[PDB]
């Protein structure tokens, strides 16, 4: 039951990725109790910072420099088969 | 003396035996013509199971022992030089199998300390060894990964992510992943009476309905299967009940025939009929 | 210390502030040198990651990230080359270190990854008391 | 973007034929520094980079090793004590050229 839960919450999460709710999608996910994938869904941004870049300052700085490396894990994990 | 596991390499190339005299030897099989070509030797305990990887990634094969480690060696120029090398486990190694063509080079281990291996190699041969402990009561003893479940753009399709495992508690099927550091196993089914020997998953060749083949030392052999996909249904069905205990169990590509060996030291060949229920074909050896 | 070409602004000393504490990093890394040049062969047996924890001693940025490259790793060589010792990554690493102190068990990091994420915070021997190198 | 042990290859099966039609040549053609560049990349994911791969790097230091004899080869070394000392057998060469003094 649980696995048909989390299957069926996956689907739900590339159903809204696919219509274009980003935000909808992390806050289901987070109510739902999937903050590690909220996190590493929300890891798409690359890195601003408001002190460094003149040109679009905001108030903090948001984005991760691991971009290539949580890239490489999702292609990894799509070339694993067999679960889910 | 006696062999272990003895398992083909690809399109009916080699032969990898593994006996209990601590010897991986490597056969060649041309024409029906059995020859050695080396003897890989470096191991405190006896070799158990036997899985040759993919030929996408070169020519590697991977062999268990019982001296609580795992060799990998490669096959190149005639060099059969040991290349990655796994001793995090706390017992002796009981079976170790590989992940699909298309996963890379990702290899399950398991132990006998109650615990397991994945190594998951990288873009140049960093194998991330991501193990713990408390598994099944007694440990593991059975390896084997399900088919290569599939998932618009233009590039690396996707697949299933890895998650698959096994004991020998009277505990043997598939599990889940998810999207976060590895994967989460969800899938408890319990039929079984005592120790799991050998439980090996059907490949799937299209059809969703994906079934599993299990045998314990009660001497029943168990085959669970799904009804659709992504649902909560893990049935199993009795094949056949023997008196002895049954050893090892291998499923077909084409017909799905499942390779019933242990009892008497005799081989049975199990089909499918169109009732449902499993007969025997004929007889080995 | 005297200072070759003049600047505009002489009332600030800033060149030679600089060269001094330059000529004592150089100084010190070359005093230690002899002490770690035997615990970087032991230190290889045990843990490829405090490789470059014991190469960013001896004041040398591209050492360190050949060995955070050479381990496999991609996040690491990219946070040891800004040991540059400014802000904003300063607060990123308190932040980082705050959010994996909780979680689950506090995560479940490295002893050699920990030590070189609180060394680009600006202390290692103070804040913060979860992974200082006291 | 990616074009370097082929190039390596193709360089190597040259640079030895020079050296074997032409043993008093011994300058660097332009060539040679891209070639000796790319022999050191090939060379690095054996000497650190977590790989092992025994075929590929003998392969390498063939590559390498095919103009070790023409121009003047700065490295030309194999493995050093750092892996050979606790291991040895493999892994041994390109270093017996040092009987005297300099």
């Amino acid at each position: 039951l649980d696995r048909e839960d989390e299957v069926r919450l996956l689907k739900y999460l590339f159903t809204l990725i696919r219509a274009g709710m980003t935000e909808e999608a992390q806050r289901l996910c987070k109510r739902c109790g999937q903050a590690w994938r909220a996190a590493t869904l929300e890891g798409w941004k690359l890195y601003h910072d408001p002190n460094v870049n003149g040109g679009t300052e905001l108030e903090p700085v948001e984005g991760n420099p691991y971009r290539r490396i949580w890239k490489i894990s999702c292609w990894r994990m799509a070339e694993d088969e067999l679960f889910n | 003396d006696m062999i272990h596991d003895a398992q083909m390499d690809y399109y009916g190339t080699r032969l990898a035996t593994c006996s209990s005299d601590r010897s991986v030897k490597i056969f060649d099989v041309r024409n029906g013509g059995q020859i050695l070509i080396a003897d890989l030797r470096g191991h405190e305990g006896p070799v158990w199971q036997v899985a040759w990887a993919h030929p996408m990634y070169g020519n590697i094969l991977a062999s268990c022992s019982y001296d609580r480690k795992v060799i990998i060696w490669r096959e190149e120029n005639g060099t059969w030089e040991k290349s990655h090398e796994h001793a995090g486990h706390d017992s002796s190694v009981n079976s170790v199998c590989w992940a699909p063509h298309d996963y890379g080079l990702i290899l399950a281990c398991g132990s006998s300390d109650g615990a397991i291996s994945l190594l998951t190699y990288t873009g140049e041969g960093q194998w991330e060894v991501k193990k713990i402990n408390n598994a099944h009561t007694i440990g593991c003893n059975a390896v084997s990964w399900a088919p290569a479940v599939v998932p618009p753009s233009g590039q690396k399709p996707n697949y299933i992510k890895r998650f698959a495992s096994g004991g020998c508690d009277n505990l043997i099927k598939l599990w889940k992943e998810e999207e976060d550091g590895q994967w989460k196993e969800e899938q408890k089914l319990e039929a079984h009476s005592d120790w799991v020997r050998d439980v090996a998953w059907a490949p799937s060749i299209g059809l969703p309905t994906s079934t599993i083949a299990s045998c314990s030392q009660d001497g029943r052999v168990f085959i669970w299967t799904c009804d659709d996909a992504s649902s909560n249904t893990w049935s199993p069905k009795l094949l056949h009940k023997f008196n002895d205990v049954v050893w090892h169990v291998s499923w077909s590509i084409t017909a799905n025939i499942l390779a019933v060996s242990g009892g008497d030291n005799k081989v049975t060949l199990w089909k499918e009929s169109v009732d449902g229920q499993w007969v025997c074909i004929s007889d080995v050896n | 210390l005297k200072e070759l070409d003049s600047q505009l602004n002489e009332p600030r000393e800033y060149i030679q502030i600089l060269e001094r504490r330059r000529a004592f990093s150089r100084w010190l890394s070359c005093t230690a040198t002899p002490q770690i040049e035997e615990e970087v062969s032991l230190t290889q047996k045990n843990s490829p990651v405090e490789a470059v924890f014991s190469y960013l001693t001896g004041k040398r940025i591209s050492e360190a990230c050949s060995l955070a490259q050479q381990s496999g790793d991609h996040r690491l060589a990219l946070l040891l080359s800004q040991f540059v010792g400014s802000q904003s990554v300063r607060e990123l690493l308190t932040m980082q270190l705050v959010d994996w102190h909780q979680l689950q068990a506090d995560s479940f990091i490295q002893d050699e990854r920990l030590r070189i994420f609180a060394l680009l915070a600006g202390k290692p021997v103070w804040q913060l008391s979860e992974k200082k190198q006291i | 973007d990616w074009e370097t042990s082929g190039l390596v290859y193709l360089d190597y099966i040259r640079v030895i034929e020079m050296l074997r039609h032409i043993q008093q040549v011994d300058c660097s053609g332009n060539d040679l520094e891209q070639l000796h560049i790319k022999v050191t990349s090939l060379c690095s994911r054996i000497e650190q980079i977590q790989c092992y791969s025994a075929k590929d790097r003998l392969a390498q230091s063939d590559m390498a090793k095919r103009v070790a004899n023409l121009s003047t080869p700065d490295p030309q070394r194999v493995p050093l004590r750092l892996l050979a000392p606790h291991i040895g057998r493999l892994p041994m060469p390109e270093d017996y050229a040092m009987d005297e003094l300099r």
